[PDB]
RNA sequence: UUAUUGGAGGUAGAGCACUGUUUGGACGAGGCCGAAUUCAGACAAACUCCGAAUGCCAAUUAAUU
RNA sequence: CUGGGGCGGUCGCCUCCUAAAAGGUAACGGAGGCGCUCAAAGGUUCCCUCAGAAUGGUUGGAAAUCAUUCAUAGAGUGUAA
RNA sequence: UCUGGUGACUAUAGCAAGGAGGUCACACCUGUUCCCAUGCCGAACACAGAAGUUAAGGUCUUUAGCGACGAUGGUAGCCAACUUACGUUCCGCUAGAGUAGAACGUUGCCAGGC
């Protein structure tokens, strides 16, 4: 449950989910990273959801980040009713990832170890995933 | 130094028992008891101070009171 | 104009052979001297400190106003001061009027200056400024003047009021 | 030590890419005692620059004549296809 | 460690507050003034082309005198072009432009404007 | 309509200098965990130090209908 | 007016965004205001430059005045942008 | 050529550092009787003057460390065409932003004296 604290304005519009990736798809911190390689949306609570699947498979071992923070709300309107009356309340958060960019850097351990738990948070996530290790 | 509005000062001398060591201004008046030349001829009703005679720093004091130092055998 | 021809005769060889200046015209001059006496009313008191320091330095004082008319106190344009400049004929009297002896509680002012290379002071009520009376007064008259110099270094303001106590 | 390209011939269309799928990159050549030439190095020796020095050296090439003593100045590392594409040289003088 | 602000940049900074309202406009010409600390300058330009028309300083060894103020100052303001030049157009930079450099157009209207 | 020249404006893209949102390292700011700044990274319809493709008005411009 | 109608809310002017680098351009799309105020807060001639960040100095708001230094607009413009 | 006055040139020109001098010309100061005036003070504005000083301002010669300008190649976007319901390819023109090669410690008009 990782939110902004301030936010200018709650209703906002929805990204343009087309294109490459901006930037921030080379990895800067640990020593193995995971990329995407397709275009979905995540949700605030897979990315908490990833983050308690990666750390007891490495026992709260060596240095793990998250790349990914969600900015942007999104609203659904409550329970059925009629089209058009303004836009109904946020109920979560979100951030979109483009293909090819890293969300998860990793550091301080093996790579036989470490290459298993990508892949255990892996399926975690609503996107297609793919390892990688410092662009050298 | 605009005209009018201001109060008027002029020099003194300041009858110190250690030389009189004060020509200088003030808006002070009274009587002039003792005029000089060699300071400012004018207004010498500046009384007197404590200026020159024991500064906490270029003088001597009194000494210290006490320290334990039993010299009076008991 | 004594202070002023020692300030032309006993400082000229000391300063420039002390610090070991090059040139004639490079020892501190002594510029402005800014009085400036708060009033923790902003409501009638100042009406009756304004007689004052005139009683001291006879230059009118401007009445200042506030900047931003902060939280809990005052509106905007109040009084709540009175600088008075002292530059030539008055710099080199209110600077000779040595008679911070009156208040006699250790007159040795200060140590540590401030970091730029200007000199502030204290005062506390009717002490200095040997003209005025303690009759008048039944009021904490205090004040704080200022003496800033034409040198760029603390050391030089430490030689240069080597005429008033410390 | 081991390079060698050739001169490759400007105002190229955007069928630069159907060149790339064979194994490719183009560069240019910069520096004090030349002229900025783009050249066609093949990348199958770029397995064997870091089997000279690593990243930070010296070797040339020889387009024609004037084999530069170079560096590598920069990548273009386009991932998905793990590929390196357009990389630069720089002459030391 | 205050210091003492010159005279001349800030009497710059003004100057281009002032000749942004008039320019020289080649029929209807416009003369400036300098001063420093003894000697006055005074040129006459045309601000389209960018020339001057008539020079003439006040250092110029025309006359030894004194009295910065009095007709020393006096003398320029009556060495005059005789050219085309009708009424023109004062640049005033210093303040006190009818009683501090007055020495140059108190003789001005004599026959230059 | 087309070639040529000259122009108006701030989107796609990019970027963090600007108001704002951010995860990491050392940086200070009481008597065992927190209070300004600095390095390396990111995000944006109401964030732009930048900034195209096209369209748009005008050449007393030349070719064609 | 109305994603059928009553119910709720709206009905004219001003400023952005949506609006797709001229102008224009909707929706029960997103945000804010107004139905005045000022005899000087209008006209003219001169002159001056800021909020802050430090550094110390009777009173101590953390911050009510005073100086010194680094401050390109980070302040201010009677009113919302 | 050089010093000064007034122009144009998008800071390539400016700040940041460091060394050099004289005042024939700017300054710094010497004062306030007068011209004028500081909601105060002649520091500033103005006036009267010339014994001192190059430390400062300004001038000149180095330093690319601060900002600023900045090419060739690329990649994203994209008018036109083709194919296709894929967060698409493919082909033909224009072509940045960042980043590197670097250029750069100003240029030039006209006056009066050397
Ligand atoms: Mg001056
Ligand atoms: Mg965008
Ligand atoms: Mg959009
Ligand atoms: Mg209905
Ligand atoms: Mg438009
Ligand atoms: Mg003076």
């Amino acid at each position: 449950m990782l939110l902004p604290k301030r936010v200018k304005y709650r209703r906002q519009h929805r990204p343009k989910t087309t294109g490459r990736s901006k930037g921030g798809n080379y990895v800067t911190f640990g020593e193995f990273g995971l990329q995407a390689t397709t275009t979905s949306w995540i949700t605030s609570r897979q990315i908490e959801s990833a983050r308690i699947a990666m750390t007891r498979y490495m026992k709260r071992g060596g240095k793990v980040w998250i790349k990914i923070f969600p900015h942007t709300p999104y609203t659904k309107k409550p329970l059925e009713v009629r089209m058009g009356a303004g836009k109904g309340a946020v109920e979560g958060w979100i951030a979109v990832v483009k293909p090819g960019r890293i969300l998860f850097e990793v550091a301080g351990v093996s790579e036989e170890v470490a290459r298993e738990a990508l892949r255990l948070a892996s399926h975690k996530l609503p996107v297609k995933t793919k390892f990688v290790k410092r662009e050298e | 130094m605009k005209q009018g509005i201001h109060p008027e000062y002029h020099q003194v001398i300041f009858l110190d028992t250690t030389t009189n060591f004060k020509f200088l201004s003030g808006s002070t008046k009274t009587s002039s008891e003792m005029m000089e030349w060699e300071d400012g001829k004018e207004y010498p009703v500046i009384r007197l101070d404590i200026s020159s005679d024991s500064h906490p720093f270029y003088t001597g004091r009194q000494k210290f009171a006490a320290a334990d130092g039993r010299v009076e055998r008991f | 104009n004594r202070l002023k021809e020692k300030f032309n005769t006993e400082v000229t060889e000391n300063l420039m052979k002390k610090f070991n200046y090059s040139s004639v015209m490079e020892v501190p001059k002594i510029d402005k001297i800014v009085v400036n006496m708060g009033v923790g009313d902003a409501v009638q008191n100042s009406k009756v400190l304004d007689n004052a320091v005139e009683e001291l330095e006879l230059i009118t004082g401007q009445k200042p106003l506030v900047t931003k008319a902060k939280k809990s106190i005052a509106t905007f344009r109040l009084r709540e001061g009175m600088p008075i400049g002292a530059k030539v004929t008055l710099r080199g009297e209110r600077m000779y009027e040595f008679l911070d002896k009156l208040i006699s509680v250790s007159l040795p002012r200060v140590r540590d200056f401030q970091g730029v290379s200007k000199k502030a002071f204290d005062g506390r009520g009717n002490y200095t400024l040997g003209v005025k009376e303690q009759l008048i007064f039944p009021e904490i008259d205090y004040d704080k003047v200022s003496k800033v110099r034409g040198m760029d270094i603390v050391i030089v303001t430490t030689a240069n009021t080597d005429e008033e106590a410390r | 030590s081991l390079k060698s390209i050739i001169r490759q011939g400007k105002q190229t269309r955007s069928d630069l890419k159907q060149l790339r799928k064979s194994g490719k990159v183009p560069a240019v050549v910069y520096g004090y005692g030349t002229k900025n030439v783009s050249v066609k190095v093949d990348e199958v020796e770029f397995i064997k620059v870091i089997r000279e020095v690593g990243r930070n050296g010296v070797i040339e090439l020889g387009v024609g004549s004037k084999t530069i003593k170079v560096m590598v100045a920069d990548y273009q590392f386009d991932p998905l296809k793990n590929q390196i594409t357009h990389i630069d040289f720089l002459a030391i003088n | 460690m205050i210091s003492k602000i010159d005279k001349n940049k800030v009497r710059l900074k003004r100057h281009a507050r002032v000749r942004t309202n008039l320019s020289g406009t080649a029929e209807k010409p416009r003369l400036n003034v300098y001063r420093s600390n003894k000697h006055i300058y005074a040129q006459i330009i045309d601000d389209n082309k960018g020339v001057t028309l008539a020079q003439a300083s006040s250092k110029d060894s025309d006359i030894a005198t004194t009295a910065t103020k009095v007709e020393l100052a006096t003398k320029v303001g009556e060495a005059i072009a005789k050219k085309a030049a009708d009424k023109g157009i004062k640049e005033i930079v210093f303040d006190r432009g009818g009683y501090l450099y007055h020495g140059r157009v108190k003789a001005l209207a004599e026959a230059a404007r």
